[PDB]
Parts: structure tokens; sequence; C-alpha cells
């Protein structure tokens, strides 16, 4: 291959980046927000998050109201919605992307600030594949992301080439002494990938409080939870999963806030460890990463 | 090219100004086995020779060397 | 760039665009001759503050990937850190037939930002091995107490500017590369000796140039003596206490193979 040198112009912006300069082999997206200060529940009404939401190609099926807990189910997305945060999980045929920008106006347009946000994908092949697409995505999924994050940051979890987490975060969160945004948060995620023998599902046993469950296409389950009671027994929880669906292989994440509710169980049932890590954040939170493959 | 490479080029272009040597290095390390049959002196049985083969290589060349009981030390430049 | 020679490994950094990878297959014929057997490759980097004029292979993670793939297909690649900051891409191999102990040691700093006072003391209009010249360039700048008296050192000053030392004492090495130029300055620090707790070490190295920002990253292999004090709650050197005029921005821990782990650190001045 021939190779001479192209004064070009730097791109003054990192959408002019990735049109210039630049089959989706991931499992599932994620996209987080949390909010300065905790948002009433009612005031951001199903019509506003739907319509965010048909901005990434997605249609409200089903929504429930609970206690602390708004649930939106869409044909290939769940979204949650509390005081405290909103979350969306979705199938990785959803340019999830699509709804950084539009759900942030909408968090404008009520005087809701964002101090936190996240956008999360797990794969199972690598970026550097070029017969796959997974590379031109990530690179819009950075473009809006770092357009409307210029200070957040991506970071990769685990090898590049097997098993492993590529996530966005951005942290503003105020931490002046005199500030009462406090960071006791618990955010557990459990990937298990080629279950044995499609829904989404949430279940609640306390306010703002949930466990959701996503099962669908190779089969895979996707369970989540923040409740307080999970992070006093992780161990005990992951186990009652892969006997439900017996995967071969497993990713688990588990948040230590900066006021810690904690590394990953060194050693799980019937499994081999791939690989360990961990992120740890200048705000003082940690995202500990590990992979799994069945012995 | 891919994501993960656009990524950090935008990192070091937002940390760019035209007014440039890559300071940041390669680094490459190998460590071999030792077989009954291996030579005592391992790699250190080797004459200067033979690693200044290497450098050309890459298109280097040494500059000063300095020797030891355990390391032998190179000093490379463009 | 440096070039270290030992009984049982060789460890090759170079900086600019030296395309490193071009050396390999006479890295693998070094060790046949001998009738040695290759079990363990690492390559590695700092992100490129320019990594649009790296050349060959070196133009993209990708490349890389695919080129040290096409020599070594079960090895693995890894990056630790923000990708559109601070970050080490690392590519690991290794066929460890023998479980072995390993006891070595690695630490590396890459700081940028230099101290503009040192900066007067790394230009010069004519080279200078190593000689009367050099020697006072370390005391003036403080490289005498990095590369105190009891090491055998040879180093290089560069014209118009730049300046290189290797260092080695017994089975210890140490070395020191610095690009002067005000706009993209940048200084690199490596050496493999074993210490319960790096600060002190860093700390001297940060003394000489205290860059505006750095980053740290420490290699633990689960039998060397840093090894047992980190696997026990030990503190190592790198924990932020040791560092009051900076501020840690982001750290990472992997286990990149069984029972060997990897730390790294990026540290940014206050600034008051």
């Amino acid at each position: 291959v021939t190779r001479i040198n192209q004064q070009t112009e730097c791109p003054s912006s990192v959408h002019d980046l990735v049109s210039c300069w630049g089959t989706d082999s991931g499992l599932e997206k994620r996209f987080e927000l949390n909010f300065a200060q905790p948002v009433d529940i009612g005031t951001v009404t199903v019509k506003q998050l739907a319509s965010v939401m048909e901005r990434a190609g997605e249609s409200l099926r089903q929504n429930s109201a609970e206690l602390g807990i708004h649930t939106l189910k869409f044909d290939r997305s769940l979204l949650v919605f509390t005081a405290k945060q909103i979350v969306v999980r979705s199938s990785v045929s959803v340019m999830l992307h699509e709804a950084v920008h539009p759900m942030l106006e909408l968090m404008r347009s009520h005087n809701i600030i964002v101090d936190w946000a996240s956008f999360m994908r797990v794969n199972y092949g690598s970026p550097w594949d070029m017969t796959s697409e997974t590379s031109d995505i990530m690179a819009h999924e950075y473009a809006e992301l770092k357009s409307a994050f210029p200070t957040g940051h991506p970071y990769l979890a685990g090898p590049v080439d097997r098993d492993h987490c590529f996530y966005f975060v951005y942290d503003g969160i105020d931490r002046d002494p005199s500030s009462c945004r406090r960071e006791n948060d618990v955010q557990i995620n459990v990937y298990m990938y080629n279950v044995q023998a499609e829904q989404q599902l949430l279940v609640s046993h306390c306010a703002g409080e949930y466990e959701t469950l996503r099962v669908s296409t190779h089969p895979f389950a996707s369970f989540e939870t923040n409740a307080v009671s999970a992070a006093s027994d992780i161990t005990k929880i992951v186990n009652g999963l892969l006997k439900k669906f017996y995967p071969e292989r497993v990713l688990l994440v588990l948040l230590q806030d900066r006021d810690a509710q904690c590394g990953v169980m060194d050693r799980l049932e019937g499994f081999t460890v791939v690989h360990r890590g961990a992120n740890h954040f200048g705000g003082g939170y940690v995202f500990h990463q590990a992979t799994y493959a069945r012995s | 090219k891919d994501s993960l490479s656009l990524m950090a080029m935008w990192g070091s272009i937002a940390r760019f100004d035209p007014k440039s040597f890559e300071g940041p290095e390669k680094r490459l390390e190998v460590i071999m086995r030792v077989v009954d049959g291996t030579h005592v002196s391992g790699l250190l049985a080797h004459d200067d020779d033979v690693w200044q083969k290497v450098i050309d290589a890459i298109c280097a060349h040494i500059v000063s060397r300095e020797f030891n009981e355990y390391i032998r030390s190179y000093v490379l430049s463009e | 760039x440096s070039l270290f020679v030992m009984k049982d490994r060789v460890i090759l950094i170079t900086c600019g665009t030296i395309t490193l990878l071009n050396c390999v297959p006479l890295i693998c014929e070094a060790v046949s001759t001998v009738c040695g057997e290759v079990e363990w490759v690492s390559f590695m980097h700092k992100n490129y503050s320019f990594p649009w004029e790296q050349k060959g292979p070196h133009l993209s993670m990708a490349e890389e990937f695919k080129t040290l793939r096409s020599h070594f297909p079960s090895g693995q690649p890894f990056i630790f850190g923000p990708i559109d900051s601070d970050h080490y891409f690392l590519y690991f191999h290794s066929d460890v037939v023998q479980p072995s102990c390993s006891d070595d040691a690695q630490l590396s700093m890459t700081m940028y930002g230099l101290d503009r006072n040192q900066t007067k003391h790394w230009y010069s209009d004519k080279m200078l091995p190593t000689g009367p010249e050099t020697a006072v360039i370390r005391e003036a700048t403080g490289l005498s107490e990095v590369v105190d008296d009891s090491w055998i050192l040879h180093d290089l000053q560069y014209e118009p500017c730049g300046y290189s030392i290797n260092a080695i004492r017994g089975s210890e090495y140490q070395t020191i590369h610095i690009t002067p130029e005000e706009h993209c300055s940048f200084a690199s620090y490596e050496t493999n000796t074993c210490a319960l707790n790096y600060s002190k070490c860093i700390c001297g190295v940060l003394r000489v140039f205290d860059p505006e920002r750095f980053s740290v990253i420490v290699f633990i292999d689960p039998d060397s003596a840093v090894g047992k004090s980190y696997h026990s709650g030990g503190t190592i050197g790198v924990e932020p206490e040791y560092y009051p005029n900076y501020e840690a921005h982001h750290r990472t821990v992997n286990e990149y193979t069984p029972g060997h782990w990897v730390l790294k650190v990026n540290y940014v001045k206050r600034a008051v």
C-alpha cells in the first residue's frame, strides 16, 4: 500500500472528524442520565419520553406507573425513570445515540440539570472487524456523546478482542463541600451470553429501586438492579441467574460509588475468570468488571 | 480508520497547536524460555554485531555501548 | 531510543516515527540461535501526541493489532484509561507451558509540560556524548540525584535539543528521554528496580521535571517484593497521598493475565 502526506485541516468538531476521517457486533446499549437535584416523578410525561425515543426509531408499546418508578416498554428498548435517574437499555439495532441530544433537550425544557451521564455497550466482537459496521456506529455514538458532553470521556474495560464494555462517562457532579449531592448509588449488571432454553421485565419491591431483565437474540439475558439490598449479597443473585440461564460466558459490572455500599466476586460456579479489572474515576467512584467462561 | 483510534486522534488534536516531535515511546519486550540445550549465557552470548543488525531493521543506529555481567545497554538515535 | 539485552529478554524502546515492529523477525531469530524459546511478548505505547504522523502499522491501533496478530495470533490487546486522553495501548502474548516464578518489576512514567527553567539545560548547539559537558547538565538539572554514582551510565545531549540517558546497576536498569520543545514538551522514565514503595523514585523524577501532568503505569508480578506488598493491602508508592501538588484524574487496575496485574494513574497539577 502506498502512502503520501495530505496536508489537510483539523476537524473543528467531532462531527467533522467522523465524516471526513472515518451487522453491529454488540449485544446491548445502555444510556443513563443523573440529575443535580431529584426530579418530580410526574413532571416529565410519558408522551415526552416517547417522543425522544421516536428519534431512535422506537415506538411506545406499554407503560406502567409504580411508586417512584415509570417503566416504558418499546419494541427493542426498556426505559426506567425515577426521581434520581433515567435509564434506557436497548438492543443493538436501536440507534440509541440519536436519543442523547433530544433527551438532554427534554431535560433542559424542564429546568432539569444533568450532572452525570453514561453510554455503555457490551460487545462480543471487536470494533476492529472491518467487515462489520460496529466501528462506524461507535464513531457516531462518540460524535453525539462528545458533542453533548465535551468534558466526558470514553473507556474500554476488558480485552478489546473478547467480551468487554465500551462506555462513555460524563462527570459534572458538583462536589463542593457545601453541596448536598451525595453519591451512594448501587448499580449491578449481569450479562449472560448464549443462554439455554424474548421479553422485557421489571420488578420492584421498594420505591425507586428496581430489577430489570431483558432477553432477546444467539440468545442472551441482561439483568440489572439498583436495589441497596442487592449490594449486600451479589454472589448469591449471580448464582441464581447462572442456574436459571446457564450461559457459556458471563460479564459482571459492579458500581462502587463514592459512598461505597466492592471487588467483583473472585470465583463463580463452574466458571473460570477470563479478565478482571476496575476503572477508578477521579470522582472517587469505581466500576468493577469481570468476564467469565464456562469451564 | 477505527473508532477507537478516531477517539484517540480527537484527544490529540484538542491539545495540538502548530507552533512537533513524538515524545511518547513504543516499547517491545521479548522474554525467552531456557531449555536444556540453551546457551548458558542466554541472549548475552550474541556479540554487538547481532544487535546492530536488529537496529538496522528499524533504520536507527547505536551511539554508545555499556555492558555488564547481567545487562547490555545501548543508546539509539534515529 | 534504548535497547537492553539481558540473559533472558530484550527490551527495545523507541520514539519518533520508528516502525518498531519491523525488528520482530530478527529478535525471534536471536532467540533461536542460542536455542531459546519465546514465551512472553509485550508491545506497549502511551497514546501518541500526533497519531496522524505515525507510519507503517502504527498509524492506527487496529493496524498495530493486525500486525502483532500476524506473528502472535493468540495475543490480546488492551487500552488503559480515557481513549480520547492519556491512555496506554498494550498487546500481550504468552505461551507459558511451564508454570514459573515471576518476580520482575516495571515502572514507567510519561510527563508533559516540563519545567521551563529546566528545558534551558536540555538545549545545545553541538552533539555531546557522555563526558564532562553532560555531567554539568546532570548536576544542573538534578539527574545526578536520580542516577547517582552507584550506577553505570551513558547519556547523549542532542542538537539543537534533546537528551537521553541509560543507567545499569547489577541487573537493574534505568532510562530517561527528554523532548524539551515547549509546545510539545515531554519526558519519559522507566526502570525495573525492585522496591516495596516507588514514591521516592517517582518523586525524584518529578522534582527534576515538575510536569503539568504525568501518567505512571506499574506492572506487578505475583512473586515480586512489590507484588507481596500490593496483594496484602500495602501501599506501593503511586497513591494520591504521595503527590499533594497533583490531582488524580483517572486510575485503572487490570489482571491482564492470571496472577499478573497492571496499575495506571493519570495525575494533573492542581495549579493553585
